[PDB]
DNA sequence: ACGCACGAAGACCAAG
DNA sequence: GCGTCTCGAATCTGATGCGTAACTTGGATGCTTCGTGCGT
């Protein structure tokens, strides 16, 4: 690590107010009345993974020309 | 839809900046040690990058008012002449709750954390005034995005764009105002003037006598405070013109009409403050609607903006406090 | 198909970072306990390496808008511009799985887990909208890799590259904003005003009781008042960005819809902020594989004719079917 | 509330501006250190934007009056003539607290971290003076915005509008003038001079023997005397100026009572030169919300008629309790 | 008849 | 259809106070199942 790791938050979530006009308007299709951001289709979540600045380095038997060939395209 | 505004001051405005500053007798802000410094209350500013005549792309600070203050203000003006002239007309009364709602968005600081309904959240977002900024217990986005107040500057080119560039002004446009407070016992000079003053000269003697022990007291140590005060605070010049962009996410007629009529009552209103000293007066010069001027010396007219008028008076005629209350209502 | 677009935000750019940060009046970070302290929701940094003046290369916090908030709004631009107005064209309805699938890539339409066929895999990861954006109970692999949003920065030259050294910024790019709420009944000063309350002036007077009472003894040791003094950092306006898209394998379709995106991409905003409108800007170029496709009026010319013209029959061609084939309901 | 006032000085108007600035003998404002540098107190200017007559906006500098010197005025002219003199019939007296807070807004310069009850706020933004001049303890807010005092000029015609045009002037409207002070033993060269002074001619020579000591010593090195020269910068006499105060919903007591002031507010001086008699002034105008309620004899008519009433019946009605409700701090 | 909707409920340690 | 001499000199060339106060000092949310009714 050329760096400490940095814990990168991420959310997902439907706007539950695009999500109201859609039902006024009958794009959707929901008979529930309210949303529940603890769970379902409407749900929120929150969740986090570490991100590093790295320098990758292995080791392997094989040929150099084809794995270099190989990573070109990585 | 995109509402630019074209603003003029007429009196020098003043938005405080949170923070100390200090200025020297010259002028000089935040001057060194050496020298005698005097509190300064600076006008806000927002640094922007700024593409000036090298070429080069720097950050400067360009005195703006911030866009919550201009967001306000155009709560207050459509609420205290637009929304509270029909509910008293139809004899409609909010609770404490929705006024404080409708007057800051929440009724309180805890939100409810509770999701409102589909349908509540389509009547409200549909509202001529609570859809435009929402809030709410259960934090409603609004439609209304309004930005900050940017003056047309050589340093605002960047963000304004360069279709403004005839109203354009060059140099510095803030000025440093110095303010002073008095002792009033101190302009005594007659028994005539202390004769209003219960016990009268007794009375007039023993404040001097105590402001003489409080000065030596605290010219010696370097716990109440005087009425001599000699401090600054910072101002942008008057007569320059400011650029006020206002976005409304896809609204209905009532609600741009509702817009409308705000711009058309927002001149007798103030941007910042300064109440004492007049600060804050303006002219609104030209009213831009999605590209096209509407903005007439009337004020915003044509028949252009017809629909919106006849909407939102609609609307007004229509308007109860049911939906207020309804919105400013907490689930538990 | 590599795709760059060079952004200029005309208002300050206000990605929230999670957690809770202190700032003093003065505008010191995280200040030592002696002063009072005021909450501060600090804009979205990437620790990113640097050569500040030369030497070592030290890490240093980019201000930056991430990936995620960049990949849905190309979402949202493409749903609420060229899709839901398409399928609102046929009268499209789309059910609660489907619409869960386009509009946030969720599986709770199906969430037992659908074994995709190969051809089916080919026919759904060639959809025009759903193949770039993957998800849904099949879980496809989307076609869509976006980056993050790069200020062009003395300290992103590492990321962005040395393409772009004229539009770049040598000092730091971020603000302090200051909000304030106030309690409205504290800001009533005649009967006239309080008309309008049901309570007349007993409602005012009664609130204010309350608050001097809660105040007194909060000040002496539940609930909060409207009153508040806060902050929020925010990047300044008029910073030049790079936007960064890539496609694996893409079709003209979907390249046309990318396209179509960034010609509708400026009506909406980046990050937070709606309210203060933060996030306003203007493209100032679009680079499709080395090439500029970008001119004032929009992404256009002979070099993306064939891209819009696949687009605009597979919108023509688009029905509600393929949504619900792919979401599995 | 809107009123335009049309000011003209009889007397030259000398608004110092804070700060240390030198003049050389010939005119010029900071001049190089090579030449003298007689001390100058410059009038108070606030830049402004203007056009020059080729359609550029130009920030100049408007020597003006500070809106708050204005406001104190009136507020001064309101006390000593309106409502001292109603609170003085009834022989009420004002605390010290509450005579501070009525002629400067606060008793101390602390004020009070709560905020005033509705009650309270209600009694004070009805009163004739209270509720135009806010402050005390609670920060109430006044209905008073009371602004700069601004010539009729080249200058300021974007900001005091079109409508006195006739009355601009072009040129500078700004002038300085030399003072100088004389060291009374200089001028005492008789015997009959110093027959009053206590020592007789023993004491003048002490005293003149001392000053050239003292100049000999601050020359050689390179306590002050008497033997002065400076320069202080004043606004000419005779130039038009435009005051506008505005009012929000005011009561019909608090019009009197600010039309009261205005009657009377020729009586005192703007700003500065007690000694020298500046600031005196004569009004020209006054307009009540686009109507001009000015006559030869002061604001006179039907259309002020309710105002003055109004007014009047409220100081028949004054007593000191409001004065020290507002006063009073509530920790 | 069958799928959707709505509320009660149960795991619970606990800092710098 | 006239000009020289003259065509200054020496001070002074600031001083004092004031040179902040009070509050605000965050809030909420990111679970899924089981049972019982209620709309297609």
């Amino acid at each position: 690590k050329g760096a400490a790791s940095q814990n990168w938050m991420q959310t997902s979530r439907i706007n539950t107010a695009e999500a109201a006009r859609h039902r006024s308007e009958g794009f959707l299709l929901l008979r529930a009345a309210k949303p529940n951001p603890a769970g379902g289709p409407f749900k929120n979540s929150l969740y986090h993974y570490p991100l590093v600045w790295a320098t990758l380095t292995a080791y392997c038997v094989g040929d150099q020309a084809r794995i270099a060939d190989l990573l070109s395209q990585c | 839809m995109q509402i630019e505004v074209l603003i003029r001051n007429i009196t020098p405005i003043f938005s405080a900046a949170p923070g100390s500053y200090y200025v020297s007798l010259d002028g000089t802000i935040n001057p060194p040690q050496g020298a005698s410094r005097f509190p300064l209350t600076r006008a806000r500013t927002m640094t922007v990058v700024a593409e000036t005549g090298d070429g080069v792309a720097k950050a400067v600070p360009l005195p703006i008012v911030p866009g919550n203050t201009m967001r306000n203000l155009l709560r207050r003006t459509m609420l205290k002449d637009v929304i509270e002239p029909a509910l008293r007309d139809k004899s409609a009364q909010l609770s404490i709750g929705a006024y404080a709602t409708a007057y800051a968005g929440n009724s309180s600081g805890n939100p409810d954390g509770v999701p409102s309904s589909f349908d509540e959240i389509v009547t409200m977002r549909a509202h001529p005034f609570l859809g435009l900024f929402g809030g709410g217990p259960r934090m409603l986005q609004g439609r209304l995005m309004v930005d900050s107040l940017y003056p047309i500057h050589q340093f605002s080119q960047r963000i304004i764009g360069s279709d403004y560039i005839n109203d354009s002004i060059k140099g510095g446009i803030t000025e440093i105002v110095w303010t002073r407070r008095n002792d009033p016992i101190l302009q005594l000079g007659s028994p005539d003037d202390a004769a209003v003053i219960e016990g009268g000269a007794q009375a007039a003697n023993d404040w001097i006598t105590s402001l003489l022990a409080t000065t030596k007291a605290k010219k010696g140590k370097a716990n109440g405070r005087g009425l001599k005060a000699f401090n600054a605070h910072e101002v942008v010049i008057a007569g320059v013109k400011w650029l006020w962009r206002i976005n409304v996410d896809r609204p209905s007629e009532s609600q741009i009409g509702l817009i409308l009529l705000a711009l058309n009552k927002l001149a007798n209103q103030r941007i910042a403050g300064g109440h004492a000293k007049d600060y804050g007066r303006f002219v609104i010069e030209d009213v831009i609607l999605d590209g096209e001027s509407v903005w007439t010396p009337s004020g915003v007219s044509g028949q252009a903006t017809e629909q919106f008028f006849d909407a939102i008076a609609e609307a007004l005629d229509g308007m109860t406090s049911s939906e207020f209350e309804q919105f400013a209502a907490s689930a538990k």
